[PDB]
């Protein structure tokens, strides 16, 4: 019985899968092609676990999950036995996304809850949490993705149809908002920064209004460029939008039971692939 | 509701209520369709053809010498496949010819090299058009037409013979000139044609065609074979320009270009594309870019191989950015094919040192385990993968699976923690002192 898992994540080396469903449990599997052997079940949430997410193995085996009970739960495998080492629930509503930073930033976490907040939880020397939060969106935040870089930034997708790009500032000590972008007529479900250290940067912003805008910034200066992936509404509401590391392929999880794939061509416009 | 993100090992997990986990480990469909790529022998022999030097802005490997030739791939393909035709024709036009016999001066050498190349190209074209024309000769009901068709197969001798036999003797003699570029004969043939095409109550339809061949400008003309556009493979007519056409006065390139200027080729046809890139000489890249946005006849792998050959043989010039673009694209296709060693090898042909560094590093660390199996995987990590990167990656794989010599080469405190014999302690102390 597992009729509706909401999220699954793969580890750096892809040996250990972590699905999370609505029955609150987070199941860990030892994958091996056809055979993912169930190795664990983790019960510690008071509502459907929306998302799970491993951290960089530089930090051992850590997994921050966020669930409907408004609480972010950090887990850790310890000698082959899992244990909830920390927790961070400074959010007064259902926590939706949770995504670790680039490991060069430390062990930073990115939480994004319906109380219009998004936190960046550091784990200090005592391993204890150091929350520095910001208000992100009015009617709630559905997602928040990290950006790689070599001047840190992230993106957030809102319930007010916004897509925001925040940046760290030593003057403020809290992430200062630097640019917001408007293009959807309904809850911005998911937002994704692309890991392509190439000439430009790409953002795929899927939404409830069955659109997927792509914000391509020329460089550090010139603002973004709006590009409706295709100019027809998808047969059903879109949920997830993920970039590929090698290649800059875009995967779109629409509520129409297939996942589409879009690649950029020399026109600059995007074309299906599969 | 559905969910799907991309894996570290670039592949896709989706909601799937048919498995055990509630997700599906999907092997991403690879555009990379070319068999010999999945066999590791090809890759080994291909590394044997390269000289790797560390960068002048970082220690990461990048290619200094390449001896890759379109020629080399041919062993791994069927001589029957259209692919083989593409790679072969590409070899004929682009791979350097060698001329073993010593030559009085070097401009001579150049001339010989031109004749050789020309002869191989034209023998090959004749290989291709062969059956088309033989079919046409099968169905002809007129001898002079057959004579012409034999000229279409660049067989001067059988044209001459049939002429002789069909009692067309003078023509026969005339025929013997085809392929000597005697300008006297050229202007004389053209003259005869003007005289006919000014009065000339009637001249046989195929004798005029043959004279037009002797004229050296069979479409470029005023008795023009251009209308044969509708009766013959474009390649067949191009053969006519290349064989007769004015061989000596033109370079192979500007000759081919001359022909192409008279006839549009189908956008989708790749052997066409190769001729266009060959003729385009002065702006191959320009054309290549044009070819890119118009068709997909040239695949990711081929475009990369081409660019690289031309680069490393002085044959032609490509932007650092276009060569890197091609290289990225192919390396990526390869990584989608779980061909990490091969993607790694390709990644080295990057000009941009920063990007090479990142790509290489990222991949090695993410995929170290698989990249440390056989000797064909060893030569791999003996590309010039930086000592640091290799062990570092390997350190990460240990922390995550729960090493010390690598560390010797915060974290150190944690290692000391794990260690918590006397000889080992002493060795550690010595390492620290060092």
């Amino acid at each position: 019985h597992n009729e509706l898992i909401h999220d699954a994540v793969l580890d750096y080396y892809g040996k250990r899968l972590a699905t999370c469903s609505s029955d609150k449990t987070i199941k860990i599997f030892e994958v091996e092609g056809e055979t993912h052997k169930l190795i664990d079940t983790l019960t510690g949430h008071e509502g459907p676990v929306w998302r799970v997410d491993w951290a960089h193995p530089k930090f051992g085996t850590i997994l921050a999950s966020c669930s409907y009970d408004g609480k972010v739960l950090i887990w850790k495998e310890e000698n082959g036995r899992w244990s909830q080492i920390a927790v961070h629930a400074v959010h007064s509503a259902s926590v939706n996304s949770v995504q670790w930073a680039p490991h060069e930033y430390g062990p930073l976490l990115l939480v994004a809850s319906s109380d219009g907040k998004v936190s960046v939880v550091e784990f200090k020397e005592n391993g204890t949490t150091s929350p520095i939060i910001i208000d992100a969106h009015a009617i709630g935040v559905n997602s928040a993705s990290w950006a790689p870089a070599t001047s840190r930034k992230f993106v957030t997708g809102g319930a007010d149809n916004l897509v925001k790009i925040w940046k760290y500032n030593s003057d403020a000590q809290t992430y200062v908002l630097e640019s917001t972008l408007e293009g959807h007529s309904d809850w911005v479900r998911d937002v994704a920064w692309s890991p392509t250290v190439l000439l430009r940067s790409y953002l795929a912003s899927v939404s409830q209004d069955r659109t997927c805008i792509i914000w391509t910034q020329d460089n550090e200066q010139g603002p973004w460029k709006k590009t409706l992936l295709k100019e027809e509404k998808f047969p059903d509401v879109l949920w997830r939008a993920s970039w590929s590391l090698s290649g800059n392929v875009l995967a779109l999880s629409g509520g129409d039971n297939k996942v589409t794939l879009w690649k950029e061509n020399l026109e600059g416009k995007w074309e299906p692939a599969g | 509701y559905t969910f799907a993100k991309f894996s570290t090992g670039s592949m896709l997990l989706t909601k799937d209520i048919v498995g055990k986990s509630g997700v599906s480990i999907k092997r991403l469909p690879t555009e990379l369709q070319r068999k010999f790529l999945f066999d590791d022998v090809y890759l080994d022999k291909e590394i044997e053809k390269v000289t790797i030097e560390a960068r002048k802005s970082n220690p990461y490997p990048q290619i200094s010498e390449s001896s890759l030739l379109f020629k080399d791939a041919l062993d791994y393909m069927e001589k029957t496949s259209s692919d083989y035709n593409l790679w072969k024709l590409s070899s004929i036009l682009f791979d350097p010819v060698s001329y073993p016999y010593k030559t009085d001066n070097d401009q001579v050498k150049m001339a010989l090299l031109k004749k050789e190349r020309h002869c191989r190209l034209t023998s090959w074209i004749v290989s291709q058009i062969g059956p088309e024309i033989e079919e046409k000769i099968r169905n002809s009901s007129n001898e002079i037409e057959q004579i012409f068709l034999y000229l279409l197969l660049n067989d001067v001798v059988r044209a001459s013979k049939l002429a002789i036999e069909s009692k067309n003797g003078h023509l026969s003699v005339l025929i013997s000139y085809l392929g000597s570029n005697d300008p006297r004969i050229r202007d004389l043939a053209e003259l005869q044609l003007q005289k006919w095409s000014t009065g000339g109550c009637s001249i046989d339809k195929n004798i005029s065609k043959i004279y037009k061949l002797l004229s050296g400008s069979p479409f470029e003309g005023l008795f023009s074979l251009k209308e044969l556009e509708s009766e013959f493979s474009w390649l067949c007519l191009l053969n006519l320009t290349l064989c007769y056409g004015q061989i000596d006065e033109y370079s192979l390139e500007s000759l081919v270009q001359s022909h192409l200027d008279k006839f549009s080729l189908p956008y989708d046809d790749p052997i066409g594309v190769i001729f266009q890139l060959y003729a385009a000489n002065e702006n191959t890249e320009k054309l290549y870019k044009e070819v890119r946005q118009r068709t997909n006849a040239l695949d990711v792998q081929f475009c990369w191989y081409l660019i690289q050959t031309l680069r490393f043989n002085g044959t032609r010039v490509f932007s650092k950015e276009t060569s890197d673009e091609a290289t990225f694209a192919f390396a990526a296709q390869l990584e989608f094919a779980q061909l990490h060693g091969h993607s790694l090898f390709v990644s080295c042909f990057l000009n941009d040192d920063k990007a090479a560094e990142d790509t290489i590093k990222r991949l090695v660390m993410r995929e170290i385990t698989l990249l440390r199996a056989s000797t064909n995987d060893h030569i791999l990590n003996r590309l010039k993968i930086p000592s640091q990167l290799i062990f570092n990656a390997q350190a990460l794989k240990d922390r995550y699976e729960g090493s010390e010599v690598q560390n010797l080469l915060d974290l150190a405190e944690m290692a000391i923690v794990t260690s918590l014999v006397q000889n080992n302690e002493l060795k550690t102390l010595r390492e620290i002192l060092n």
